[PDB]
């Protein structure tokens, strides 16, 4: 996991380009992805 | 073996309403600080609900599973144990049985010859069964009063169950408030369901159960910072 | 294709299908009943 750089992440079949930082969000057991106001993914369980 | 409980009072339903009860999560996505508008099948706000008592009177009548059922149970002694869903409720068609014993739940999709009056005690429900397509064993759904709420929906070959459990006060009446049920199970059954009966243990210890019907409506739902539903509006 | 495994010289008659039904099936729904379909009036009562 190359961190803090512009990369292609491909997490569990979801691909894209971005930067990864730790989060304090808590997910229910049936959730893995999270979407914000613009509906794009922001939080991913690793 | 089957026996007929002679000596009960005739079943008579009372009536109340489901004020802001029965709203379930429609998606498996984490949203926070957002308000969303949704379409679907929901239990209308302030809707008429039927009331049944299990106190020498046992209420186990055949009801009509139209589009989805909201089933609430107020109980301190766990009298209510399970359900049966089907159409003919004979051995000519396939039925779904959900029964909770002390430790686990048992789900079965077979051809059952249900008795004229099903009740637990032994297991005096069906004379015999055959051609079991599906079998499941999990953990008890039902592991002073305690309110247990369920939503049973039958969509696209899948039986979907959403549940919630809260300890309430001795006022057995369906509390006025807001509830947000959470997904529980999806059973691949692939059957036709138009009727259902409730399974009641008899020793009779007090219990009460309320039934409501889902209708097609639009709802406005609210999410908080932590990602849980906290308020909703019935547009119609 | 499975004409090597599912065909017998005398004939294979162990595969079945439903020919008559009162109404169309819904998605991912199954029907294994074996009642007697009633083409017209005058109910059958299993006479076939
Ligand atoms: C449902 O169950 C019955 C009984 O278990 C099945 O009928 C048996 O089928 C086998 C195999 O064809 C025969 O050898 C037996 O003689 C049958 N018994 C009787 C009493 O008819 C029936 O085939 C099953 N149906 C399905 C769809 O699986
Ligand atoms: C699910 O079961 C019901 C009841 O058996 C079926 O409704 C019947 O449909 C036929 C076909 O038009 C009618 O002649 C009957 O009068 C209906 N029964 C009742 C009680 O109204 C229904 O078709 C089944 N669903 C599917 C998808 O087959
Ligand atoms: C219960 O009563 C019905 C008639 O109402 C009867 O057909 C059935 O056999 C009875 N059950 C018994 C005797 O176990
Ligand atoms: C719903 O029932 C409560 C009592 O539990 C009552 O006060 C209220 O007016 C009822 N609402 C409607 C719309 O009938
Ligand atoms: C609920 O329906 C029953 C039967 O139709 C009726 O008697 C009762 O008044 C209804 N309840 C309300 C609050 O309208
Ligand atoms: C199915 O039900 C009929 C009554 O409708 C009964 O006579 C028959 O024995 C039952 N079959 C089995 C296998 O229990
Ligand atoms: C209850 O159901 C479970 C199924 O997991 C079974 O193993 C057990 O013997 C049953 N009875 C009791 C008393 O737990
Ligand atoms: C979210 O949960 C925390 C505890 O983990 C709690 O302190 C906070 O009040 C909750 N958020 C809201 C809006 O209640």
């Amino acid at each position: 996991l190359v961190k803090n750089k512009c990369v292609n992440f491909n997490f569990n079949g979801l691909t894209g380009t971005g930067v990864l930082t730790e989060s304090s969000k808590k997910f229910l057991p049936f959730q893995q992805f999270g979407r914000d106001i613009a509906d794009t993914t922001d939080a991913v369980r690793d | 073996q089957c026996v007929n409980l002679t000596g009960r009072a005739a079943i008579q339903p009372s009536f109340t309403n489901s004020s802001q009860r029965g709203v379930y999560y429609p998606d498996t996505i984490f949203r926070s600080n957002t308000l969303v508008l949704s379409q679907g099948y929901f239990l209308p706000f302030y809707s008429n609900v039927s009331w049944y008592y299990a106190l020498k009177r046992v209420d186990n009548p055949v009801l009509d599973f139209k589009d989805g059922i909201y089933f609430a149970a107020t109980e301190k002694s766990n009298i209510v144990r399970g359900w049966i869903f089907g159409t003919t409720l004979d051995n000519t068609s396939q039925s779904l049985l959900i029964v909770n014993n002390a430790t686990n739940v048992i789900i079965k999709v077979c051809n059952f010859q249900f008795c004229y009056d099903p009740y637990l005690s032994e297991f005096a429900v069906y004379s015999s069964y055959a051609n079991c397509t599906f079998e499941y064993v999990s953990k008890s759904f039902m592991l002073f009063d305690t309110l247990r709420e369920f939503v049973f929906r039958n969509v696209d070959g899948y039986f979907k169950i959403y549940s919630k459990y809260t300890p309430v006060n001795v006022n057995s009446n369906l509390p006025i408030g807001f509830s947000a049920l959470e997904p529980l199970v999806e059973i691949p059954a692939g059957i036709n369901i138009t009727k259902f009966r409730t399974l009641l243990t008899i020793h009779v210890f007090s219990a009460a159960y309320y039934v409501g019907y889902l209708a097609p409506r639009t709802f406005m739902l609210n999410y908080n910072e932590n990602g849980t539903i906290t308020d909703a509006v019935d547009c119609a | 294709n499975s004409n090597n495994l599912d065909s017998k010289v005398g004939g294979n008659y162990n595969y079945l299908y439903r020919l008559f039904r009162k109404s169309n099936l819904k998605p991912f729904e199954r029907d294994i009943s074996t009642e007697i379909y009633q083409a017209g009036s005058t109910p059958c009562n299993g006479v076939e």
